[PDB]
């Protein structure tokens, strides 16, 4: 439709107003003393969140020119959430600081393109200094501290996440879901579990739990439906005289085949259980091969040349124990060669590097966890749904931060890392090619103080006095906003992932640097 | 074990070839079922209209070729055996 | 190698015509399958109602013309040998 | 295209790559990268789907004589034909890989002809007068190396003479 065009300052003030409105709303949630934001939902039950990205994504402005500034800053937090899962409030605060400091130099007649080039130069220098300051996250105590800080000073969330990573290791997968109790509980699933139940209640061998336990069973992997008996009989006979139970993992077992297995279960002639093959489509084939590799067997399929009638005991997989519940079975330990299992894990992690969809590596990581790790489930306990959602977001944020901590290391928290990195970068000779680029550097030098200033401002203290005292100190010296005391940030437990800090600064600089270079804005004209 | 009657011949259909001239392995599903097999039991012969029996052109031991349409599989002690009339065997190999 | 029984005759279906009187080359797909072929093996003869054998009108070596709805292909040594009864041969060429 | 890192990167693809992967993971000959590397292989160009074994067996036997690998470029290789390949791959009797024919419609035919010209072979099809049963080694294309990844294969260098390749390039640029 018709477009309204704004130029020069008239365009920039509208853009900055949209930046400030979004960033001020996100500002309120920053730091240990930050407060919650309520966002109304169309379907009722407003969400109470302390996450910057959650608040930013719900902000839209009636003024279309102010909306562009909000929309561009909104995706600073979106990118930070995508790459780090934490620090979205810090990224939004940094982006506003760059815009606020940069607009002063734009109003001073300085070339905004050279300001952007100076901003990029300063951010590159500071990020390099962050790498030097960063220290590896080795101890599980540091993991608890990182999780506690990211869960808004919740030691229970930090401790349960540290326990989860200890149990499942680096290769494990941790998920968060609603709990039934009022307390957080951690459930760890070891081995391979593919969340598929038995096809008949008569497979149960002990009625105490309504589960089907098979000790040292054979596992038959089949990629096609099983309905008749004449094909299952040759392998059933081979299982029969060995005395071991048989677990049949196929697409479906109905009709004569299902009846024969059920009949032999009641009569006690041959103990067995049948489960549906997990997954749909090609994913079903993938995990079926993984089970065969894990169990030291081969998936019987005419697509590979194997036949069910010609299937032998050597082709069948083996395990020490498997238990089949109403809706899931767990293979306690496969009999496959660990060298083949490690090779299979290597192949999947190579595929992980090539995954293109969000659910692609997520399921790929689940397969790796099933093979050479574990799956941990954190059930968040809360009295009401509104508190459950707020707690789950904090647990998810703490999980993302702890993952970022082991990936890239830890730095002192409370905005100290950016200040220490800035001083190291300046001491290393950070300079631009022209006075406009020097001003762009000075924009970033002032901007990196903003996360500490807004943390202190939310705590009710004086940001400028605290920042000056922190800059007087060296190393991990910082200000604890929770207790209002100065001290060693690492000793006091205020830890930040260096990946989160680096991502927040880089995302903020890229967007806010572009915002300084805007001279004209085009939006759809209002409908009179 | 199995004794045919009149013109009936019992044949064990041979396995579909697995290797080739160059050694290429064909999967059992892909391998077409051959129309040949060796004879295990032979009948006395069809009673022609004037009495007596028709001399049989196949004796127990030879390899015979039969049409795919003809024959019936018998379930005794597990092995698959094809029982069919004498006229369906169209040739004898070696 | 192959010995037919009674009225059966083994014929190798000759390949489709390739070059014409004018030398036009026809692709194998377009070329219609001829109903002719030479005989490699011949049966002893059909046993008629009184015994003995019916004299055969086809001798090993000639070219015979047979129906396109008759005969069955045999998978022996990969050749396109066709086995059919003596009555399906419409005629004998030269 | 969009990059994953923060720095610009240049990726150069040499030779013929038609962004089509293998139809079966068992074609992989080295698990280190999950790729199917064929050294001095034959290339079979087919413009029709391959499902049965009785037609592909005559040409699969010929490549077994020399022992060189065989790359089958066709619309689809499934059923008995796909099965026969994987049985031979695992047993080591004959190493081979099969990929889908790149492109849709007439563009698939044009690029298939380009591969045949590049590799020095011919596209086997009943529309020209060639049958898969009567296909010989001379009709097959050749290359010194080809690698089949999960979603793409690269023919490093075709075996066709540069004279025909240049003529084919001239024809396309005229059509441009
Ligand atoms: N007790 C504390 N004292 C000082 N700074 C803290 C304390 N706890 C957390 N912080 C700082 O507050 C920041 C957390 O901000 P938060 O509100 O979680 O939003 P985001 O996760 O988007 O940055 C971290 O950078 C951390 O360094
Ligand atoms: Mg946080």
């Amino acid at each position: 439709a018709a477009k309204e065009v704004k130029f020069h300052d008239s365009a920039r003030e509208r853009l900055v107003a949209g930046v400030n409105l979004l960033a001020n709303a996100v500002k309120t949630t920053l730091g240990p003393k930050g407060r919650n934001v309520v966002i109304e939902r169309s379907f009722g039950a407003p969400i109470v969140t302390k996450d910057g990205v959650t608040v930013a994504k719900e902000i839209e402005l009636k003024d279309k020119f102010e909306n562009m500034g909000a929309q561009m800053v909104k995706e600073v937090a979106s990118k930070t959430a995508d790459v780090a899962g934490d620090g979205t409030t810090t990224a939004t605060v940094l982006a506003q600081a760059i815009v606020r400091e940069g607009m002063k130099y734009v109003a001073a007649g300085m070339n905004p393109m050279d300001l952007k080039r100076g901003i990029d130069k300063a951010v590159t220098a500071i990020v390099e200094e962050l790498k030097a300051i960063s220290k590896p996250c080795s101890t599980t105590k540091e993991i608890a501290q990182v999780g506690t800080i990211s869960a808004n000073a919740d030691s229970s969330i930090g401790e349960i996440i540290a326990q989860a990573m200890d149990k499942v290791g680096k290769e494990g997968v941790i998920t968060v879901e609603d709990g039934k109790s009022l307390e957080n509980e951690l459930e760890v699933v070891e081995g391979m579990q593919f969340d598929r139940g038995y096809l008949s209640p008569y497979f149960i061998n002990n009625p105490d739990k309504q589960v089907a336990v098979l000790d040292n069973p054979y596992i038959l992997l089949h990629d096609k439906k099983i309905s008749n008996i004449r094909d299952l009989l040759p392998v059933l006979e081979q299982v029969a005289k060995a005395g071991r139970p048989l677990l049949i993992i196929a697409e479906d077992v109905e009709g004569e085949a299902l009846a024969t297995l059920v009949v032999n279960n009641l009569r006690g002639i041959l103990k067995t259980c049948a489960v549906k093959a997990p997954g749909f489509g090609d994913r079903r084939k993938a995990m079926l091969q993984d089970i065969a590799i894990l169990t030291g067997g081969t998936v019987i399929s005419e697509e590979v040349g194997l036949s069910l009638e010609k299937a032998t005991l050597e082709d069948l997989g083996q395990a020490k124990r498997v238990e089949v519940a109403k809706e899931h079975t767990t293979i306690i330990d496969g009999a496959g060669d660990p060298a083949k299992i490690q090779a299979r894990v290597k192949e999947i992690r190579v595929q992980i590097e090539e995954a293109t969809s969000d659910y692609d590596r997520e399921k790929l990581q689940e397969r790796v966890a099933k093979l050479a790790g574990g799956v941990a489930v954190i059930k968040v306990g809360a009295a009401t749904e509104v508190e459950m959602k707020e707690k789950k977001a904090r647990v998810e944020d703490a999980l993302h931060a702890t993952r970022a901590a082991v990936e890239e290391g830890i730095v002192p928290g409370g905005g100290v890392a950016l200040l220490r990195a800035r001083e190291a970068a300046v001491a290393k000779g950070l300079k631009g090619d022209n006075p406009d680029q020097e001003a762009g550097i000075k924009i970033v030098l002032r901007a990196v103080e903003q996360p500490l200033r807004e943390i202190v401002a939310n705590a009710g203290e004086e940001p400028s006095v605290i920042v000056a005292k922190v800059l007087e100190g060296k190393g991990n010296y910082g200000y604890n906003a929770a207790t209002g005391e100065f001290g060693d940030m690492i000793e006091m437990g205020v830890l930040d992932p260096t990946k989160v800090t680096r991502s927040a600064l880089q995302n903020a600089a890229s967007v806010a640097g572009l915002m300084l270079t805007t001279e004209c804005m085009i939006a759809e004209a209002p409908k009179d | 074990k199995l004794r045919p009657l009149h013109d009936r011949v019992v044949v064990k259909r041979i396995e579909a070839e697995r290797k080739t001239a160059s050694g290429i392995v064909i999967p059992d599903t892909a391998g077409e079922k051959p129309d040949q097999g060796e004879v295990l039991a032979v009948g006395d012969g069809k009673i022609l209209d004037d009495g007596s029996k028709r001399p049989m052109a196949v004796k127990v031991g030879d390899k015979v070729l039969f049409g795919k349409y003809a024959g019936q599989t018998v379930k005794v002690e597990g092995e698959e055996l094809l029982v069919l009339r004498e006229d369906d065997i169209m040739a004898v190999i070696e």
